[PDB]
């Protein structure tokens, strides 16, 4: 009894652990995705700065 | 002396030039179209990662509660 | 007894889930402060440009 008390109450803790990881995580990337896009928005600035540097 | 100046600027003052343009434009279409369509591409994927999450954090709830 | 067994089970599941899921935020964590660097520097860099044009 005090054995599966344990264990489910420690599970318990990991499956709300786990969830508010991959909300964790979730958030984390797709702000990679906004900053890495924001970043490549800039360097297609920086080729069309490059098209125009063309002119050499 | 002062004759080599001509064959060692004007050389890079054109070839330089266009040659980074290449590289700039080359490195932009590689790289910066290839990025946000990865990223949607991944973003696709964790939107049906949280439907998968979601399912099986419901069924499991629903079965265990007691 | 059964009890018992299907908790450890799940408990261990779990765990090595939560384990993971670190070591993913981790490396995405490395990968996203690069580009944080990569792109501040690409801003200063760029500011730097700015002020050399306004040298010349």
């Amino acid at each position: 009894s005090d054995k599966l008390k344990e264990a489910e109450t420690r599970a318990e803790f990991a499956e709300r652990s786990v969830t508010k990881l991959e909300k964790s995580i979730d958030d984390l990337e797709d702000e990679l995705y906004a900053q890495k896009l924001k970043y490549k928005a800039i360097s297609e600035e920086l080729d069309h700065a490059l098209n125009d540097m063309t002119s050499i | 002396d002062f004759d080599d100046i001509h064959r060692k600027r004007m050389e890079k003052d054109l070839n330089e030039l266009q040659a980074l343009i290449e590289a700039h434009f080359e490195n932009r279409k590689k790289e910066e179209e290839e990025l946000v369509s990865l990223k949607d591409r991944i973003e696709r994927r964790r939107a049906e990662r949280a439907e998968q999450q979601r399912i099986r954090n419901e069924r499991e709830k629903e079965r265990q509660n007691r």
